[PDB]
RNA sequence: ACGGAAGGGCACCACCAGGAGUGGAGCCUGCGGCUUAAUUUGACUCAACACGGGGAAACUCACCAGGUCCAGACACAAUAAGGAUUGACAGAUUGAGAGCUCUUUCUUGAUUUUGUGGGUGGUGGUGCAUGGCCGUUCUUAGUUGGUGGAGUGAUUUGUCUGCUUAAUUGCGAUAACGAACGAGACCUUAACCUACUAAAUAGUGGUGCUAGCAUUUGCUGGUUAUCCACUUCUUAGAGGGACUAUCGGUUUCAAGCCGAUGGAAGUUUGAGGCAAUAACAGGUCUGUGAUGCCCUUAGACGUUCUGGGCCGCACGCGCGCUACACUGACGGAGCCAGCGAGUCUAACCUUGGCCGAGAGGUCUUGGUAAUCUUGUGAAACUCCGUCGUGCUGGGGAUAGAGCAUUGUAAUUAUUGCUCUUCAACGAGGAAUUCCUAGUAAGCGCAAGUCAUCAGCUUGCGUUGAUUACGUCCCUGCCCUUUGUACACACC
């Protein structure tokens, strides 16, 4: 899609932080809840990060739920650049 | 109608089999028998029942009955 | 499937059966990466 | 050295007549059981939601129409206990399918 | 906050509705089976019946993180509000939407349309139901289309007791020809009913009388 | 399985005895037909036609006249940092304050672009590829296994002449005996509890404070707590109650049926819900991010934006509404329900006060509700008057002029009010629908839809009949008997 590398990087970084993104399905929802960018930005660019693999879709009363997978959690260690041994939804909370 | 249907008339003709001495002529009784004598899952059924239970003694007392 | 082969499913049916109780009989017993994300950006910050 | 009488209202909503009525009775015992003064459970008129639909998802047939509901059960609890007891009587008794709500106050 | 209970109540069933789903098709390969949701004091309380809950938890316990987060999102809570225990359940045998997923899954490693259902019943059997029916309906193979029952044991089929005895469960298997309907009956054992109605209301059992050993010209015991 | 053979049945989607009608009329609304840029489309005997919850001003929406957008994943290849690509102010242009496109010339920075492969969306096709759902047969009563009896066998007997029932409901007969699915049981609603447990969100009596009239103590009210009590009425928990009971006619003195008495209740107590096996090329891909296959995919059948269209009018068909008057209309006055709904991150149901003839407006207000709207003071209906049979003051079509409401928008007139205009219609040919008691019919109300709009529907209560309580004549179905060269089963 066309979307300049801020907004890519808004979704991607969270996507990293969360391990995991909901959306509703509704293009032109402007600014999507929690993430600083425009819905329309988010789907897309998962939809994207879903058909090379890395990450997972789920629909159902027209939500989206996309699951950070396993190689992707090593796409977004290139993309962020940030080192192995780096984090997701990864970590057992302090004794929760 | 009111034909009634054969688990009302084969429970009857059970307990008329089984219980003679016991049972009478009164239905009213014969309700409060077949709860401490029998399982049944409604008042309704067991009324259902125990009524021709009794209407199959009031004539047995005037000759038998087939069955 | 055909009925000429029917004995032959019933079987392999009950077989099929038989192989999904050892499964639930034998689960009837059987037998780190530090330093977050929202912390990496405040400590490389 | 605590407790004062703080005149409650315990309200129970539900759609399953005995878990409610389970939490209900339990909880009237659970009181002069220790010795309270209350006006205790007020059944409200029980409400029905209905629903009206034809069967068919489109046109063609006899019009049938089917008509679901569903019922919402409403008692109401008053009681006079300290903060103690209250307290204690709201986070247990708890149960899946009974909604309580406790208020206060003398107004 | 401030609902009104009436549209607070309706507002619950369509939560459940909405999660059920997600969960239905989010752990399938895991033989989800049904939830609950629990609302407690301080927190929000979600139990997965799933059979095979090893899954559902993940590498040190990942999954249900994805999954509470996931539902965490959505309805919009505030982390620790909401919380996620998977279960597994107490036999899959007796219980329909279980059952299904086996069916459909089983035509999906390709199975005979006979040895699937044909089994399914033998299973659900074993596991002490009273009756069982599977259907298949739709399209294999051939062009036109057919269906088939599969039955064992004793069913009823009408009044209150199928609201209390029967479980049943349509699934939609994907095929690449069309969609083929599967369809589960089971029929729960009334004697173990654990909570409700002990029998048929059918059921007129009568308790077998006395051998009695009578006569005997009176006398009286003292004490 | 079928027959244009025979014998039995069953039913107000049959008739009898009647009711109230439709068919005639005005209009409302769907369908055909015509018409059209387009008048989107499905469905055509009961089982298509006030049906797709289908009351379309935008949206819906599919159709028509026009304008944008990619929201064309992903892989390779090409291009390319000396810039792959992006965007634009003004002007021209355009329906448009769309940088659509052009002029001009800044900007953006590897996100795209060009190409092929592959995807993707689609109210595009196929319901005769499917799932699911529904409707139909079915207001029906049928389906099956155990042990036995018959048959080499598929199979049959059980599951049957009769009688009975709403029922394969039973009785009875009896090579069958005894059972299960469906029926019944069950479940929900409406009826009965001065028995039980209670209630300032239900209400009664007493007592205070108090108004009015009588005064002779009285009668009729005010007072969300001034206290005491109570649960009859209201509410909903747990129980109880009915089993066609008692008695009697009847009958194979069987199932049963009829009558009387009692009873809250005696037509399955009344009305529903659920409902076996099987069938249909019933309907729905236009409910679904259910789905195969085909089609289409950037001058799109994607989507969105502007505007028209689904309402267009020689006419055929179907559901309705209002009527033709005097059991009436009109005008004052009496004045009584039940099922309901209702506003959070929001404008829902609205009391009350004022202004306004009205419709409405404006100021406030109670309610997330047995708490407020609401006692929903609804309508038929009841009372006393006016009119007097005259197309009349019945009837209100058509139409003009004004004022208000919803909405971004009301013109092809959304709706509401006022004046005015004042049609057909004088009870409706052949035909045809619906119905057996709190039913028919009359009568309004809530709810769905809904910004606004019910002449529709789903429920509700108010007023409350006439005539059956039967039969096979009509019509439709079921059952045996029987014929078959049908079994893809008379399409
Ligand atoms: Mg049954
Ligand atoms: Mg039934
Ligand atoms: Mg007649
Ligand atoms: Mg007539
Ligand atoms: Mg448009
Ligand atoms: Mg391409
Ligand atoms: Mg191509
Ligand atoms: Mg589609
Ligand atoms: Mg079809
Ligand atoms: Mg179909
Ligand atoms: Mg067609
Ligand atoms: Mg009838
Ligand atoms: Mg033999
Ligand atoms: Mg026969
Ligand atoms: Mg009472
Ligand atoms: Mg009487
Ligand atoms: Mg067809
Ligand atoms: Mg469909
Ligand atoms: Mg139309
Ligand atoms: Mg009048
Ligand atoms: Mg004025
Ligand atoms: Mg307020
Ligand atoms: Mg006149
Ligand atoms: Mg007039
Ligand atoms: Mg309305
Ligand atoms: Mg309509
Ligand atoms: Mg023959």
């Amino acid at each position: 899609m066309l979307m300049p590398k801020e907004d890519r990087n808004k979704i991607h970084q969270y996507l990293f932080q969360e391990g995991v993104v909901v959306a509703k399905k509704d293009f032109n929802q402007a600014k999507h809840e929690e993430i600083d960018t425009k819905n329309l930005y988010v789907i897309k660019a998962l939809q994207s990060l879903t058909s090379k693999g890395y990450v997972k879709t789920q629909f159902s009363w027209q939500y989206y739920y996309y699951t950070l997978t396993e190689e992707g959690v090593e796409y977004l260690r290139e993309y962020l650049n940030l080192p192995e041994h780096i984090v997701p939804a990864t970590y057992i909370q302090e004794r929760n | 109608g009111r034909v009634r249907t054969k688990t009302v008339k084969r429970a009857s003709k059970a307990l008329i089999e089984r219980y003679y001495p016991k049972l009478t002529l009164d239905f009213q009784t014969n309700k409060r028998l077949c709860d401490e004598i029998a399982t049944i899952q409604s008042k309704r059924l067991r009324n259902k029942i125990a009524g021709y239970t009794t209407h199959l003694m009031k004539r047995i007392q005037k000759g038998p009955v087939r069955g | 499937g055909d009925d000429k082969k029917e004995l032959s499913a019933e079987k392999e049916a009950q077989a099929d059966a038989a192989a999904e109780i050892a499964e639930d009989a034998a689960e009837a017993e059987d037998a780190l990466q530090d330093y977050l994300n929202q912390q990496a950006n405040n400590q490389f910050n | 050295q605590q407790q004062q009488i703080i005149k409650i209202r315990i309200t129970l909503t539900s759609t399953k007549v005995k878990q409610l009525e389970n939490v209900s009775s339990n909880i009237v015992k659970n009181a002069e059981q220790h010795n309270l003064v209350k006006k205790g459970p007020v059944r409200l008129p029980t409400k029905v939601l209905k629903i009206s639909t034809r069967k068919t998802p489109n046109g063609e047939g006899s019009k049938t129409w089917e008509t679901y509901e569903m019922r919402i059960h409403k008692r109401y609890i008053d009681l006079e206990a300290p903060v103690q007891i209250v307290k204690r009587i709201t986070q247990i008794t708890i149960e899946p399918g009974v909604d309580v709500e406790v208020v206060v106050a003398s107004n | 906050a401030l609902i009104s209970k009436k549209r607070k109540l309706v507002a619950d069933g369509v939560f459940y509705a909405e999660l059920n789903e997600f969960f239905t098709r989010e752990l399938a390969e895991e033989g989800y089976s049904g939830v609950e949701v629990r609302v407690t004091p301080t927190k929000t309380e979600v139990i997965i019946r799933a059979t095979r809950t090893q899954d559902v938890l993940g590498e040190n316990g990942r999954r249900i993180n994805e999954l509470t987060l996931l539902v965490q999102k959505r309805f919009k809570y505030a982390p620790g509000t909401i919380v996620l225990y998977a279960e597994r359940v107490q036999d899959r045998g007796l219980s329909a939407v279980a059952q299904a997923e086996s069916m459909k899954f089983k035509l999906l490693n390709g199975l005979a349309i006979r040895r699937a259902a044909y089994g399914v019943v033998r299973y659900v059997m074993e596991s002490g139901a009273k009756g069982c029916e599977v259907v298949v309906s739709g399209k294999l193979r051939a062009a036109r289309a057919k269906a088939m029952k599969f039955a064992d044991g004793f069913l009823i089929h009408s009044g209150q007791p199928v609201n209390d005895f029967i479980d049943t469960a349509t699934r939609h298997v994907l095929m690449r020809q069309g969609v083929l309907g599967i369809k589960v009956k089971i029929m729960r054992d009334p004697a173990k009913s654990r909570t409700g109605p002990k029998a048929l209301p059918d059921a007129v059992t009568i308790i077998e009388p006395k051998e009695e050993e009578p006569i005997l010209a009176p006398s009286v015991k003292d004490y």
